[PDB]
């Protein structure tokens, strides 16, 4: 198995190296990849390595802009980000090489990812409000303009998530908006306190704010 | 550059039914000898996983249901029969050339029977509006198809302004779909009128689903 | 056919031709296949094992016909320090052809064992792009076991190496011609009538090396900048090395050969000046 690490919030022309730690397997016997999956879920290989570090391919909308390398002793790899562009804001992803006998094998072991984000924008904590009824029931929570993403979003501490139905986020302006739905028996919510509960760690919150009506 | 064109770009499928993606290429990717194109699978939030390692090659943990084939130019990945662990996005990849290049992608799609949704609407926060901003939200939870109208109507008069939608993808369990639709006015601009509604068109209704408030 | 050898006086060594080139056309592939990819390079140690395993064991399967080998010294020493002896040299010479004749499954078993381990490493040999190859193995390889020896031929002039020879080949020829006369009798005349003899047989063999040594030069030289800087597709790339497989090993047997029945030849040539002592210091009297 695979790791990757050094992703996060660049400003555009910045630069990033990225990290990824090869387990399971005798890493100086396979070619390297770096692939990058665009939030419109797209796959752009990235960059290819041989097994000794003497041959090494990128396409032409990476070429001298992104540098890959890897450490055989450490049994890790590198891809150098430099001078950025907002169109390298994808999930990257670092794999392995099939290393077939009779062929150019596929990626068959492919890393977890590591969000990179290429974007001017700041920082900004969410605001979060509980959508309560007007005066079989369903209540909700707003998180509203928070960067970047993600936020995970429970309920009463995740204890009562059942008949929940979280949505993906959406770029408004330069802040993110998240909404979630909760549904229970008509007696079951004004009774039984059901809280929503919002954590956006880049700027290290964890928000429980109650629904009442 | 080789460019592959997977059709189409997503499916849809009745449970045990038969599934069909091809992905055309402009060079040839094989040789009397070998064939350097493969399948993937990708399950919603996860890596793509290797699914047909040249033409046909299997993987180990794939079950007797997948069976990718072609050679050249013109390849087919069948599905027979589909299940529910099936559900994802599949791209094919080349490793001939220099420039590996993906396939566009298709997801996969149970077709199940139709369902309505089930409408909310919401009022803006008491906290939201002492900051000055005024949220009206009407989610849509359990539907079939993604295909649905929504319309916003302030006093009677139909907003389409303001309007962030968001959509899940097909709900695992039930394969149904879910979505959030946020009207954003000013904490002025909402005290300026009285009846907000959402007006919900979808197939499974011959008249719009309403839910709807005054403040 | 065989080759036999006597660098050193006391000293008899022979070389089949077809055996010694067969062993290094697959040592060429065992290096080739294990310097393609980075990552086979450390094999060469346990590669570098075998070829020893193998090579060591032909020497015994050689040195089981010593006794053959040991009597054959024996009737050489006899006729270097002086019909009858003329015809028990070609007896025990065919008698030593017989031996190696005898050892033949022998030898082709040792033969397919190092056929069965350089073919196993090239047909391990993998590309990771087939349609793109790499051609680091050639290069490396060349420039690590092969480059030496080709400036080491550049170096020595082995055309004046024959120039000098036939020299030498002619006076003596010149020294039969007019010795023949009416003088035939006591100065060892068939000595000198065997190793001249002998002598014109030797350089037969370096002139028939050499040509294959100089012309292969040429060839190894020329074909290597076509398969250097580049990448060719699998099927390509398993022939290009076997061609420049097939033309070291040629180079490198017949290269051996030529300073072995170099030094053969002066060794063959010591006896004759000391053979010359006798010619003069015989003449040196008649003037008193």
């Amino acid at each position: 198995q695979l790791v990757e690490s050094g992703g996060g919030l660049v400003k555009p022309g910045g630069s990033l190296k990225l990290s990824c730690a090869a387990s399971g397997f005798t890493f100086s016997d396979f070619y390297m990849y770096w692939v990058r999956q665009t939030p419109e879920k797209r796959l752009e290989w990235v960059a290819t390595i041989s097994d000794g570090d003497s041959y090494i391919y990128y396409p032409d909308s990476v070429r001298g802009r992104f540098t890959i390398s890897r450490d055989n002793a450490k049994n890790i790899l590198f891809l150098q980000m430099s001078s950025l562009k907002s169109e390298d804001t994808a999930m990257y992803f670092c794999a392995r090489d099939g290393n077939g006998k009779d062929g150019g094998d596929a990626m068959d072991y492919w890393g977890q990812g590591t969000s990179v984000t290429v974007s001017s924008a700041k920082t900004t904590a969410p605001s979060v409000y509980p959508l309560a009824p007007v005066c079989s029931v369903t209540l909700g929570c707003l998180v509203k303009g928070y960067f970047p993403e993600p936020v995970t979003l429970t309920w009463n501490s995740g204890s009562l998530s059942s008949g929940v139905h979280t949505f993906p986020a959406v770029l408004q302006s330069d802040l993110y908006t998240l909404s979630s739905s909760v549904t229970v028996t008509s007696s079951t919510w004004p009774s039984q306190s059901i809280t929503c509960n919002v954590a956006h760690p880049a700027s290290s919150t964890k928000v429980d704010k109650k629904i009442e009506p | 550059d080789i460019v592959l064109t997977q059709s189409p770009a997503s499916l849809a499928v009745s449970l045990g039914q038969r599934a069909t993606i091809s992905c055309r290429a402009s060079q040839s990717v094989s040789t009397s000898s070998y064939t350097y194109f493969h399948w993937y699978q990708q399950k919603p939030g996860q890596p793509p996983k290797l699914l047909i390692r040249y033409a046909s090659n299997l993987e180990s943990g794939v079950p007797a249901r997948f069976s990718g084939s072609g050679s050249g130019t013109d390849f087919t990945l069948n599905i027979h029969p589909v299940e529910e662990e099936d559900t994802a996005t599949y791209y094919c990849q080349h490793s001939w050339e220099i420039p590996y290049t993906f396939g566009g992608g298709t997801k996969l799609e149970i077709k199940r029977a139709d369902a309505a949704p089930t409408v909310s609407i919401f009022p803006p926060s008491s906290e939201q509006l002492t900051s000055g901003g005024a949220s009206v939200v009407c989610f849509l939870n359990n539907f079939y198809p993604k295909d649905i109208n929504v319309k916003w109507k302030i006093d009677g008069s139909e907003r389409q302004n303001g309007v962030l939608n968001s959509w899940t993808d097909q709900d695992s369990k039930d394969s149904t779909y879910s979505m959030s639709s946020t009207l954003t006015l000013t904490k002025d601009e909402y005290e300026r009128h009285n009846s907000y509604t959402c007006e919900a068109t979808h197939k499974t209704s011959t008249s719009p689903i309403v839910k709807s408030f005054n403040r | 056919s065989i080759d036999i050898l006597q660098e050193k006086e006391g000293h008899l060594d022979f070389v089949i031709i077809p055996h010694y080139t067969f062993l290094d056309y697959y040592k060429h592939l065992s290096y080739n296949s294990i310097y393609h990819k980075s990552s086979t390079y450390g094999k060469y140690i346990a590669v570098d094992a075998f070829i020893k395993k193998i090579n060591e064991a032909y020497d015994k399967v050689k040195s089981k016909c010593n006794d053959i080998k040991n009597d054959l010294i024996a009737t050489i020493k006899k006729l270097e320090h002086p019909k009858k002896m003329m015809d028990e040299y070609n007896t025990k010479k065919k008698k030593l052809i017989k031996c190696i004749k005898n050892h033949e499954n022998d030898f082709n078993k040792i033969c397919m064992d190092m056929k069965n381990y350089g073919t196993n490493l090239f047909e391990q040999l993998s590309c990771y792009n087939n349609n793109f190859c790499n051609t680091n193995g050639i290069r490396y390889h060349y420039d690590e076991y092969i480059h030496k020896l080709i400036l080491s031929v550049k170096s020595k002039n082995l055309n004046k190496d024959l120039s000098d020879m036939t020299n030498i080949l002619q006076q003596s020829e010149l020294l039969l011609t007019n010795l023949n006369k009416k003088m035939g009798s006591y100065i060892y005349i068939d000595t000198i009538k065997f190793i001249h003899k002998e002598m014109k047989h030797i350089f037969n063999r370096i002139e028939y090396h050499t040509k294959i040594i100089n012309d292969k030069t040429k060839i190894i030289q020329d074909k290597i900048k076509l398969n250097i800087w580049r990448t060719f597709q699998k099927d390509e790339l398993l022939k290009r090395i076997l061609d420049m497989s097939n033309e070291y090993s040629l180079f490198i047997t017949s290269d051996h050969l030529r300073q072995m029945l170099y030094n053969t030849f002066y060794s063959k040539e010591k006896h004759l000046n000391n053979i010359f002592h006798h010619l003069i210091y015989v003449l040196q009297m008649k003037f008193n």
